[PDB]
């Protein structure tokens, strides 16, 4: 793992042909502290992350990791908090000058190929540094289903049957791999993400400790879970 | 503090993932005088430490407290001359929403808008992150009592109280005793003074001038100063209870 | 308004102009030559508008002359002719379009003697006789009438005589002093100037 | 940022400029690249480093490039910066013929791109170009030429020169056997042979010949085939067994 | 910006960034080029990290245009800056001369792209060696194009992991007169060479370029040539 | 663009990218020039393989002015082609041509901006520019990498100018400004001191224009020089 | 490296810094400012024989009023110089009048801290002038003598030496300077002093004299004119 | 060591060596005094000379009808200030027809001299500003630094040996606002005495003045002009 000139500093390329820079981009994902998860469904897509408030100082409210890029697009950001709302204002443009341009809703792989496509900007040009974030989004394709896609400080990006992102993503994704491999049900996708995230983190949640996003076949609107919405998941899998 | 370049320039991270450039930016803030903002029932009301650098100086010199727009307030911490131009940005993302949209700018939005200047700041190599955190205050009928914080990394976050400076989280255990969702702008008004009183390091520092603003159905929803009266007030309550 | 002539032989280019600068009504000067030299074997005859003739003859000729400084060789009479040409065409649809009328003659080692006609547009013709100005449509059929390739120049001389003698006659325009000079293997020669007293 | 700058447009203490002195080792390690002046023409002889036997062949050259009706050259370096300046001395002579009506004389069309080279050296704080040039040509000012240029932005006019992989060598070897004003294109094409059998560690496949001629008031610039080539190594290896007997 | 090269020569004469570059290809996953006599192959390694994947979403194998296709080895966000860049090059030549580009004629304006990612400042070399074929002239084509901006026509190359064997191998195995339907099983038996794992119509990808154009192969399609070994 | 100071002060109070400069023309094939009273005369020191006329120093910027150079090649065509174009320009603006301090006074403006603007490295050259003003006075003139210019009896500039300064310090008589033969025996007299076909001398008489003389013509002056030993 | 507006320690910009450390290595130059005019000389400092001496030209004509004496590195003077005779003539042209002797100081000294690298235009400078100025004119103000530096800073001076021997020949000015002193007296105390402090003899040759004086146009001493000084 | 180079760059301390390096080109200046009374705004200096020889530097400098400064520092960087002052002015005079709120021409230095500390190859003004103005809210004193923070004063000194002249104002504070011309002027010249070493005195060559009121226009007295006010200091 050697180093040259200044391939630890900027994004040019080290001795064995790494991106240093690029790599310490991934490593910033966790200094959140955050891990996400995401799966998709039958006829539905789910997003769900931690939802750490500390102090009872804060507005609850004001704090989230979902987001709203479109009507029927939504996503979940992990990683440096600034760098991920400067992203989704970058998504947000994109998907409305789509539309102006083009007359039709941004699909979820175009919306997530294009962010990607903007990341690799920051990884082949010298003067400014990778974002320290993961975009994770979600919708209702009109002919394709529901739709999960990533992307990464690396410019990657691709479409997943469920993926994780943050502290434990190793884990989740561990776990998610398990699951897949032995009929995903909207309460069947809900409640895997769920038990993910509290397994990997080892967690018996409450409520007001994680938030759940979701678009349906049925409503395919961007739908953000409300605290009674998140319990009615969160007994059920008690129940069991 | 990894001092081994990788600590130069907002363009750079370290090796375990963090931008070193804007936490020494954080850390002017965290040798600033306090700042103080609580969001109460009725409005928001900002207070803060302004210590005095000379016996010199007029009184009211250096304000850390700026009207943003009619209806925003703002309280600083940190590096004066960056916090000032920060003043002036949301000043003027305030009168560009009113001359595209026809009404005042939602608090939130305004936050939103100027916490990403703040973060354009943290990407490059070309410019140097602002050593300031600030908060900015507004009331309304529709929106309510709003309260926001943004720091030198670009975060906004929505707070029922809030504390930036030396005595950050001295002056948050003081505030968190308050129950100011039931409260007043007359009522916090003593409150703020008397925490900004508490935290004030007498030994260390010098001589202290307490500043004092609000935004509420109290003003009709206009930033202000707390009049000579309610502030004369609020400063023999905050000395009398020192004692 | 103004005159321009040229006749070339086998081995030689014979060229003529008018000697008037003239303003409003008045002759300002009458011994106003218009030919510039650009090469050791080459001449541009140059009339037009007011400002613009002096203008762009001279940017051509400092441009030839900066040509032979940075290559040690000279342009050829035809290069000279479609540098010229394409100058005043890049102008035409400019801002600052020039109002020229020219004749380039010359003299070549590997070519021989080459006579080209302009227009303003910068449509470029190479002709073994030529004429600009109003004075043209009463000698190109005196030209068309007595002209042969084979003509001496002596014989040249009497041809661009009965020309000039023409301008005497039927031209309104008093027009009664000419420059000559012929090109040939040896350079520009000036000739006596054709007067009319 | 003045950390990251590599600062390539600078000179060193004694005068030097590292970049285009670095510039010049690359070369050094790309085909061996000869060029000879004869009297009723002029010829490009280089070393093709493409020897692969899963390659193509495409196109009618790998080293070998037409600038003009009149001009051809060869180049030694990095091949993309090659590419670059081929493209750019192609455009140089439409730019003349455009203007004067006439095809752009030999020295001027190697100035014009020497002075792209040498701008690469004095300001832009961009690397050189990794290459240099042997040009061909006939223009009716100095008839057969034949030039070299370097990353420098230097030219040179020339009898018999080579650039890249032993160009010290296969200079030395020109030197001695070169007869100026005597050599045709025929004992010319003969030394080039001679040349690159000594500089090279050789078959029609490892090598690529073009020559530059005038037949009928017209330019004729052609690659030799391999059966052609085959023949001048073919005749060198006879001449020289006949040399110890 | 930074207005100064990134990729500069070394004292030695080399361009250490460009080295550097096709150090990041030659870890990357294989890619395979057979140039047939009535047709190309271009086959890849499409092998992810865990079942979670959707495979069906992104290509490594791409079209450019009709009769013009590509793959890579190296960086995957790289290759796609190079991919819609070819595609607005094709379309620049169709629209001025009505006719589809040559592949070497497109193969040169992308590798010029390439060279200048070597000299413009404050930028780096890609870090991707391009395989692009084509059919035109009534033809196969197939080259490939380095981070330096150096490209080559070639008869049949691998890329990437084991590009040294895989060249080897098909060097020996096949020549000319290949039938493009015997090159797609050639292509994917080099791939074979180098593949940990079991081969499935899932993580390799394949793209074949004959007189009716450029098209990637379905996974049925690639199912069925797997089904002969 | 290249925004960046590539010459600065040294703590000392030196450029010393002038300095380096300096050190590039030092190493420059050796220029002499003489200032006669009816002539000029330029002399350079000198491959078989070689075209010589391709390689020349003394070069002519105008009918009235002409130059010789010591230090990089390539940065003296940049000055003397600018010169050239700044020589007609001059009599286009003007009605009059250059005179000899005007375009040497140029060429000096030209060296010093190089030395004070961004993102360039000073010209490594310095010059010896001979000629007649339009009043007839023959004028010598020499500058160098800094932007500094002075006239001159006589200078030498290159490898060894230091030697042949010394001879011309000692040797610029009134005798040797007699006839123009004895002008242009100094030259090659002083060049005789560092040089060994290994001269190039170039001649300015009055009205006429520069004449470059022969090898054979050189060889007439040389023979004489061993002769009056 | 650091930026060429890089502030060291002690408040100074490094370049500016060193910029006078240049002037410490340039040949020395004196200017007097005396009732009945004032009177500039500076030594030509001449490597050789073969040199024109006539092609040294330190001290110039601003304008028919105003003389300028300079010191360092010449190319860089020949620049500011050019700057100062343009000014005038803009100044003659707009409002049909001469220049102050402060007014083409102060113009001068406007151009010095005007270099940089990131901001700047396509043709600004890298780096200050290496030189300092002495400006020696007439106007209403009477005579009046300006010295200037790299760092812009411009001041009136009575007696002012710039160059190698600057802490030498200012010592000897100091001890002979008295405010209604005559030009003839300033002249020779000029020529006395830089006498002093050149390793080369005084000579017409070796060194250049000129005078401001009402009534009179900025005046270059001849050979002629020196000699009989000398 | 590494922190010393650019504005841009943050120490580990949370501070900026270059903006502090600036302020050092204040503190090496000669000292220069500002203070008023209840209708006048006063600005005093000691001028230093390079020699005898040499003339005691312009310290006190023109910027309108109503606002007039002393600078201590980079003398071409406070005329770089002094310029953007001056137009600042006219700019509101030719718009407004009405002088430029003195508060409001501060808060412009403020703005202009901040942008340099935040940006890269960018330098901060080495110059630091007594202001002395009268407007609508009577007579001010204005101070600002390269750090581009400004303050509102009572009464101020800056330069070299400007702590001494702090102490005085301190000291005598109260008796300013209802001083007179002729008093608060002693008060300012007694400040810029103390700086000086007990070497030396005020003198009609080294001392500069400049006055702003009520009544009189920014006025600036130098040689002559300023004996009249000197004709009563004269202890210590
Ligand atoms: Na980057």
């Amino acid at each position: 793992g050697s180093s040259a000139g200044f391939d630890r500093h900027i994004t040019i390329f080290s001795p064995e042909g790494r991106l240093y820079q690029v790599e310490y981009a991934f490593k910033a994902i966790n200094q959140g502290g955050l891990t996400s998860v995401a799966v998709r469904g039958k006829d539905c897509a789910v997003i769900v992350t931690q939802k750490k408030v500390p102090d009872k100082l804060l507005d609850s409210s004001t704090v989230t990791h979902l987001f709203k890029i479109t009507e029927n697009i939504g996503c979940v950001m992990t990683g440096m908090t600034a760098d991920s709302r400067s992203q989704v204002q970058r998504a947000r443009y994109e998907a409305a000058n789509w539309k102006y341009k083009y007359g039709y809703e941004i699909p979820v792989d175009m919306l997530c190929k294009r962010i990607a496509d903007i990341s690799q900007v920051y990884t082949q040009n010298a003067e400014m540094r990778p974002l320290g974030c993961c975009m994770i989004l979600i919708g209702i394709d009109e002919e394709q289903g529901p739709q999960v896609y990533k992307c990464d400080p690396a410019g990657y990006y691709c479409g997943f049957k469920a993926t994780a992102a943050g502290v434990k993503q190793t884990e989740s994704t561990s776990f998610l791999e398990k699951k897949v491999k032995k009929d995903w049900t909207f309460e069947q996708t809900v409640e895997t993400a769920i038990t993910c995230l509290s397994t990997v983190l080892s967690i018996d949640f409450k409520p007001s400790e994680i938030e759940v996003g979701v678009v349906t076949v049925e409503n395919p609107k961007f739908r953000i879970l409300t605290e009674a919405e998140i319990d009615a998941h969160l007994v059920a899998l008690a129940e069991r | 503090s990894i001092g081994t370049g990788y600590d130069l320039s907002a363009s750079t991270f370290s090796p375990d993932g963090r931008v070193f450039q804007v936490e020494y930016a954080m850390k002017a803030v965290e040798n600033s005088s306090t700042a103080i903002g609580i969001r109460c029932k009725d409005g928001v009301v900002f207070g803060v430490e302004k210590l005095v650098l000379s016996k010199l100086y007029e009184e009211g010199s250096n304000k850390r407290l700026f009207n943003v727009d009619r209806h925003v307030g703002m309280a600083v911490a940190g590096l004066l001359a960056d916090a000032r131009s920060l003043a002036d940005i949301a000043r003027e993302e305030a009168s560009n929403f009113r001359s595209n949209f026809g009404y005042n700018i939602p608090l939130k939005h305004l936050a939103d808008r100027v916490a990403m200047y703040v973060h354009a700041y943290t990407l490059y190599s070309a410019v140097r992150p602002f050593g300031c955190s600030f908060m900015l205050g507004s009331y309304s009928v529709n929106d309510g009592a709003q309260l926001y914080m943004i720091d030198p990394s670009g975060v906004s976050y929505g707070y029922w109280g809030c504390a930036i400076g030396k005595a950050r989280q001295a002056a948050k255990t003081e505030i968190e005793k308050l129950q100011m969702k039931e409260m007043t702008c007359r009522d916090i008004v003593k409150e703020v003074a008397k925490i900004i009183y508490i935290v004030h390091d007498e030994v260390k520092d010098k001589a202290f001038e307490l500043e004092l603003s609000w935004v509420g159905e109290l003003t009709n929803g206009r930033h202000e100063i707390v009049p000579k009266d309610i502030r004369e007030e609020a400063e023999k309550y905050a000395k009398e209870s020192l004692k | 308004m103004e005159y321009l002539i040229g006749i070339q032989g086998p081995d030689y280019v014979l060229v003529a102009s008018d000697r008037v600068a003239a303003s409003n009504i008045v002759q300002m000067k009458d011994d106003h030559d218009k030919m510039f030299k650009m090469s050791e074997k080459i001449l541009l005859l140059c009339v037009g508008e007011a400002g613009d003739t002096v203008q762009f003859a001279e940017y051509i000729q400092k441009n030839v002359q900066l040509y032979k400084m940075r290559n040690g060789y000279e342009l050829s009479p035809t290069a000279a002719a479609n540098f010229t040409r394409r100058n005043l065409a890049d102008c035409l649809r400019s801002r600052t379009p020039y109002h020229v009328n020219l004749l380039l003659a010359g003299y070549d080692e590997h070519e021989g003697p080459a006579l080209y006609y302009m227009d303003y547009l910068a449509a470029l013709a190479k002709a073994p006789f030529a004429a600009h100005g109003y004075g043209a449509f009463l000698t190109l059929s005196i030209l068309d009438r007595y002209y042969t390739p084979t003509i001496s120049r002596e014989r040249a001389v009497e041809l661009l005589r009965k020309c000039l003698e023409e301008l005497q006659k039927r031209f309104i325009l008093n027009l009664p002093t000419f420059s000559v000079r012929i090109i040939d293997k040896n350079g520009i020669h000036d000739l006596d100037n054709i007067s009319f007293p | 940022s003045r950390r990251y700058d590599s600062r390539t447009t600078i000179f060193s203490p004694e005068g030097r400029l590292y970049q285009v002195e670095y510039a010049m080792e690359a070369i050094g390690h790309a085909g061996t690249c000869l060029g000879i002046l004869a009297n009723d023409g002029v010829l490009l002889a280089a070393e093709r480093r493409n020897i692969h036997k899963l390659l193509d062949e495409v196109f009618f050259s790998e080293k070998i490039y037409k600038l003009n009706e009149d001009m051809a050259c060869s180049v030694a370096g990095i091949t993309s910066d090659a590419n670059v300046l081929t493209n750019e001395l192609r455009l140089i002579a439409q730019r003349y013929l455009l203007q004067y009506q006439e095809p752009i004389p030999c020295e001027q069309l190697v100035t014009a791109l020497c002075d792209i080279k040498q701008a690469y050296t004095q300001f832009g704080g961009k690397r050189p170009f990794g290459v240099s040039l042997l040009y061909i040509g006939w223009d009716k000012h100095y008839g057969f030429q034949l030039y070299q240029s370097d990353p420098s932005g230097n030219y040179g006019g020339w009898k018999a020169t080579c650039i890249g992989n032993n160009s010290a060598a296969a200079v030395s070897m020109l030197k001695q056997d070169y007869k100026e004003g005597e050599m045709t294109l025929k004992s010319a094409l003969a030394l080039a042979i001679k040349v690159l059998n000594k500089t090279m560690d050789l078959s029609a496949e490892k090598v690529e010949i073009a020559t530059l001629t005038r037949e009928n008031g017209k330019t004729v610039i052609r690659v030799l085939k391999q059966k052609e080539v085959e023949q001048l190594i073919k005749k060198h290896e006879e001449e020289e067994a006949k040399a110890e007997r | 910006g930074y207005s100064f090269s990134l990729t500069t020569f070394s004292p030695s004469g080399k361009l250490v960034q460009i080295e550097y570059a096709l150090a990041a290809v030659a870890g990357g996953a294989p890619s395979v080029g057979i140039k047939a006599a009535n047709g190309v192959v271009l086959a890849t390694e499409k092998k992810q990290k865990s079942i979670l994947y959707d495979e069906r979403s992104v290509h490594k194998v791409e079209p450019i245009t009709k009769h013009i296709g590509l793959v890579y080895s190296g960086m995957g966000p790289d290759y796609r800056v190079l991919v819609h860049r070819a595609r607005k090059l094709a379309q620049q030549y169709y629209l001025v001369y009505q006719e589809p580009i040559p592949t070497a004629q497109l193969v040169q304006r992308v590798a010029s792209v390439m060279q200048e990612y070597t000299q413009s400042g404050g930028v780096r070399p890609f870090g991707v060696s391009l395989l692009i074929c084509g059919w035109n002239e009534g033809r196969p084509y197939l080259f490939q194009s380095d981070p330096s901006g150096a490209y080559f026509a070639w008869k049949a190359t691998a890329m990437g992991k084991n590009y040294v064997n895989g060249k080897t191998f098909l060097e020996k195995r096949y020549n000319e007169d290949l039938e493009l339907e015997d090159a797609i099983h050639t292509a994917i038996l080099t791939l074979k060479e180098s593949f940990e794992g079991q081969m499935t119509e899932d993580n390799i990808e394949v793209g074949i370029c004959n007189e009716a154009g450029f098209r990637r192969l379905t996974p049925t399609e690639v199912k069925d040539y797997l089904a002969a070994i | 663009s290249y925004d960046r100071a590539i010459t600065v002060f040294s703590p000392d109070g030196h450029l010393f990218q002038v300095e380096y400069a300096q050190e590039a023309v030092k190493k420059g094939s050796t220029a002499v020039g003489v200032r006669g009273r009816d002539i000029v005369v330029l002399g350079v020191e000198k491959a078989k393989l070689q075209d010589e006329r391709t390689v020349r120093k003394i070069c002519a910027l105008d009918d009235n002015v002409c130059m010789a150079f010591a230090g990089l090649t390539a940065d003296a065509r940049i000055v003397i082609n600018r010169a050239r174009v700044e020589c007609q320009s001059h009599r286009l603006t003007v009605e009059d041509p250059v005179t000899v301090e005007y375009i040497t006074r140029y060429i000096a403006s030209l060296k010093q901006r190089y030395t004070q603007s961004n993102g360039r490295r000073p010209f490594g050259i310095s010059a010896l520019i001979v000629g007649f003003d339009f009043d007839g006075t023959p004028r010598l003139y020499q500058t160098d990498p800094s932007g500094t210019y002075h006239a001159w009896k006589a200078n030498a500039i290159g490898r060894g100018a230091k030697s042949v300064r010394e001879f011309l310090e000692k040797n610029y008589t009134d005798e040797a400004i007699e006839t123009d033969d004895l002008t242009i025996k100094l030259v090659i007299k002083a060049l005789l001191e560092v040089v060994q076909k290994n001269i190039e001398l170039a001649v300015m008489r009055r009205d006429q224009s520069l004449k470059i003389l022969n090898p054979e013509e050189i060889e007439k002056y040389v023979a004489e020089i061993e002769k009056e030993k | 490296d650091r930026g060429v507006n890089t502030f060291s320690p002690e408040g100074r910009l490094f370049q500016v810094e060193y910029a006078i450390e240049a002037i410490k290595l340039g040949s020395t130059a004196i200017g007097i400012q005396t009732s009945e005019g004032v009177c500039l000389a500076v030594e030509k400092r001449i490597t050789s024989p073969l040199m024109e001496p006539s092609s040294i030209e330190k001290i110039v004509e601003i304008d028919a009023h105003i003389g300028c004496a300079m010191s360092g590195l010449i190319a860089d003077a020949k620049t500011l110089i050019d700057k100062a005779r343009v000014e005038t003539q803009n100044h003659w042209f707009t409002y049909n009048e001469t220049m102050t002797v402060e007014s083409v100081t102060q113009a001068v000294s406007n151009l010095a801290l005007q270099f940089g690298e990131e901001d700047a235009d396509p043709g600004a400078m890298s780096r200050p002038f290496g030189v300092a100025l002495l400006f020696g004119g007439v106007d209403e103000k009477g005579p009046q003598l300006f010295h200037m530096d790299p760092s812009g800073t411009f001041v009136q001076c009575d007696a002012r030496a710039i160059g190698s021997a600057s802490e030498g020949a200012q010592s000897s000015l100091q001890e002979v300077y008295h405010k209604s002193m005559t030009l003839k007296e300033a002249i020779k105390s000029s020529l006395i002093i830089l006498k002093q402090v050149m390793e080369e003899k005084l000579n017409a040759t070796n060194i250049e004299l000129a005078t401001v004086q009402p009534g009179q146009n900025f005046h270059m001493f001849t050979k002629e004119e020196l000699e009989e000084v000398i | 060591n590494q922190y010393d180079n650019d504005v841009t760059v943050w120490s580990p301390q949370g501070r900026i060596h270059q903006i502090e390096y600036a302020m050092e080109a204040v503190k090496q200046g000669s000292a220069t005094v500002g203070l008023k009374s209840k209708t006048h705004a006063v600005l005093v200096a000691l001028k230093r000379a390079q020699s005898e020889l040499a003339a005691h530097q312009k310290k006190i400098l023109h910027v309108d009808n109503h606002i007039g400064i002393s600078i201590a520092g980079l003398t071409a960087d406070a005329r770089l200030l002094c310029n953007f002052m001056r137009q600042e002015c006219l700019d509101s005079r030719f718009v407004f027809d009405r002088p430029l709120p003195v508060s409001r021409l501060v808060s412009l230095i403020g703005s202009k001299t901040q942008i340099p500390t935040q940006r890269y190859g960018r330098r901060p003004y080495g110059v630091g500003l007594l202001i002395a103005g009268y407007d609508d809210m009577g007579p001010h004193i204005f101070q600002t630094c390269p750090s581009a923070n400004y303050f509102d004063c009572r009464a101020m000194s800056i330069g070299a040996r400007s702590q001494s002249a702090r102490t005085y104002l301190e000291r005598h504070m109260s008796e300013f606002m209802e001083c007179n011309l002729n008093e608060l002027v002693k008060h300012g010249l007694r400040a810029l005495r103390e700086t000086l070493p007990a070497e030396q005195d005020l003198t009609t060559k080294n001392v500069s003045i400049g006055i702003v009121g009520k009544d009189l226009e920014f006025t600036i007295y130098d040689d002559d002009d300023v004996s009249p006010f000197l004709e009563g200091l004269e202890e210590r």
